[PDB]
């Protein structure tokens, strides 16, 4: 059962949840998350201020999503490789695609 | 009209705010007395009394202070556009040149701020927490005198559209989510120059007014539902949403504090029984646990509306 | 999170293992689920087949039929929500018309090849609350939802001959389209599945 092995054992609550117990079947209502304090000088990217090159086929955006704009300098600037942990609704296609543009 | 609390002020009151600082908030918080000139806010200290320290230190009149983060008010002004957190910073806009913004609306998320000209703005909070400033501000051809914001429904954080008024005597109807932005819903008709362009519920029916006192309620959906009608003193329709009684309906004024509500989903436009009126919207607190701040011809007020389903008093 | 919509997760499994009876109770959480969505929202369901699609649609319609139309009329009223374009776009390529007279539809690339298209589509312009599918629609183009819901979580799989928990990566892809960067705020993921699963279904709802 790979990939549902879970392997770990017990695991870790989320900041709201508990356990609501029903008719033979039982309910994890669990709060959702918050995305992090905004941090001083901490400014997202806009698709004028990284690579003036790369601008083409940037049609359809106006700025950088925030994971991209953290991570576009290191992600074109070199060959140093990339190892990038989020959860989906970041657009992480976005961030290789500035590693692509590295290439380009 | 019951007594909570009344006093008087002096100058020229032009507008008031009643704010919260978190969802949580059983009472709201901040009272921002916009005068012609500045803002006395205060949160309230069951004597109400004058308070600087808010992180407000309004200079100028009110025309947004707003919950939409949850620790967070966004005060805007005709001086700039304050973003407010639990830390009370300003991370701030500045009305492009020297011009100034007139007309303002808050969503859950989203500010619609107008500037003369036509020149509106598009906001909305990043994953983050601080706002976003969505790059085209959209001309308009004629006075946009009002225009509100559909409060979004819990699980998204967007309308469906939203109502643009404009001076040409009749009024727009505009979407804001990325769905369409910059463009024309559709529109509607008026007999007279828009006034005041609020939404109800209880479904969606909204509520247009004229300059000279009269107003209209329709059916809320991508084009206007149904015209329904009635004539109010040829004074400005003041529009405005307040909760009552576990549920919300609209107060309106053109020569009579008029509650306009659904009981048990009823049109009724009752009058108050008080004079002439200047501004008001809903409050909270132990003193008031549900009534209006009603700020008067030089006087502010903390009032009580009681039995409200009857029809005389 | 970095996640775009703020993701509460509602990871409910059924602890028993009766099977004509869990066929039932399963069902019964799906009722009360979509009694739950039956406002202003859009629920968007994922299964492990093609045909279950369309089978649990039209199974809300004998529930809200057998509601005697209570909890039915997802509208403000008549004329309200793009009825007359519910019922302009009717005859359609396979039996989605029998719903979609009605307020649930359906997704999966058998039907057709453009009904998929314009059911994603169709849902995108605002007028699709209740649409039930299969993993590939998740898949597929970025069709949101104001909330999803998986069901089951149960797969036959063809190369393990047998019942396996359906993949993770599937996971992850139908749960970033429990809620949305634009349509959605804070998003409703449900998870109904085995009790036994169940605390490995909260590990995998957290990066443990």
């Amino acid at each position: 059962q790979g990939s549902h092995f879970m392997a770990n054992k017990r695991c870790q609550l989320p900041d709201g949840s508990f356990r609501r117990q029903r008719k033979g079947y039982e309910e994890v209502h669990v709060p959702a998350l918050k995305p992090k304090p905004f941090g001083s000088e901490e400014q997202l990217l806009p698709v004028e201020k990284l690579p003036k090159y790369a601008q083409a086929g940037f049609e359809g955006f106006k700025t950088l999503n925030r994971i991209q704009s953290k991570l576009y300098r290191a992600a074109l600037e070199t060959d140093e490789n990339l190892l990038l942990c989020a959860p989906t609704g970041a657009g992480k296609t976005n961030v290789a695609l500035m590693c692509m543009l590295r290439e380009i | 009209v019951s007594e909570m609390a009344v006093s008087e002020l002096p100058g020229n009151p032009n507008a008031v705010w009643t704010v919260r600082r978190h969802i949580e908030d059983e009472f709201d918080a901040y009272i921002i007395v916009s005068f012609v000139n500045a803002t006395l806010v205060l949160s309230i200290g069951e004597t109400v009394e004058e308070v600087t320290d808010s992180g407000f230190l309004g200079t100028t009149p009110t025309l947004s202070c707003s919950l939409l983060g949850d620790d967070a008010l966004v005060q805007v002004y005709p001086d700039g556009i304050r973003h407010i957190r639990a830390d009370k910073r300003v991370n701030e806009w500045k009305t492009p040149g020297k011009k100034t913004i007139v007309k303002c609306a808050v969503n859950q998320r989203q500010v619609v701020i107008a500037l003369t000209g036509g020149e509106l703005v598009y906001f909305e909070m990043d994953p983050s927490g601080q706002l976003n400033e969505y790059t085209e501000r959209k001309e308009m051809s004629a006075d946009v005198v009002c225009m509100s914001l559909a409060n979004v429904p819990p699980g998204e954080q967007r309308s469906r559209f939203l109502a643009v008024g404009l001076v040409d005597n009749t009024v727009r109807i505009i979407s804001l989510d990325p769905s369409d932005c910059l463009q024309p819903l559709s529109m509607q008709a008026l007999p007279a120059q828009p006034e005041s362009l609020c939404i109800v519920e209880m479904f969606l029916y909204l509520n247009i007014g004229l300059q000279n006192g009269v107003l209209l309620r329709t059916v809320l959906d991508p084009v206007t539902g149904d015209l329904s009608d009635t004539r109010t003193g040829s004074r400005p329709v003041k529009l405005f949403r307040v909760r009552m009684q576990g549920q919300e309906a609209v107060l309106a004024m053109s020569s009579r504090s008029w509650l306009s509500y659904s009981y048990q989903s009823r049109f009724h436009l009752t009058p108050l029984s008080y004079e002439t009126l200047e501004f008001a919207s809903g409050f909270a607190s132990e003193q008031c646990p549900e009534g209006i701040v009603a700020i008067s011809t030089n006087t502010l007020r903390i009032l009580a509306l009681e039995k409200l389903g009857a029809v005389f008093n | 999170s970095f996640r775009p919509v703020p993701l509460e997760q509602t990871y409910v499994g059924i602890t028993e293992k009766k099977a004509i009876k869990r066929f039932q109770i399963m069902n019964e959480i799906v009722y009360e689920k979509i009694m739950e969505h039956a406002g202003k929202n859009q629920v968007l369901v994922f299964v492990h087949s093609r045909k279950e699609t369309g089978k649990t649609a039209r199974a809300i319609r004998d529930m809200c039929l057998e509601k005697d139309t209570l909890g039915l009329f997802l509208r403000e009223g008549s004329a309200s929500t793009e009825v007359l374009r519910t019922e302009a776009e009717q005859c359609k390529n396979l039996e989605l018309k029998d719903l979609l007279p009605y307020g649930f539809a359906i997704h999966h690339a058998g039907m057709t090849r453009v009904d998929r298209t314009l059911v994603e589509d169709l849902f995108a312009d605002k007028h699709i609350q209740v649409l039930v599918s299969t993993a590939t629609l998740a898949w597929g183009v970025n069709l949101p939802a104001h909330t999803v819901i998986i069901k089951g979580t149960q797969v036959y799989s063809p190369e393990k001959g047998r019942w396996t928990e359906l993949g993770a990566l599937d996971i992850l892809q139908m749960l970033g389209r429990a809620g949305r960067p634009q349509y959605d705020t804070k998003g409703e993921g449900i998870l109904i599945t085995s009790h036994g699963e169940l605390q490995y279904y909260l590990s995998l709802l957290n990066q443990q």
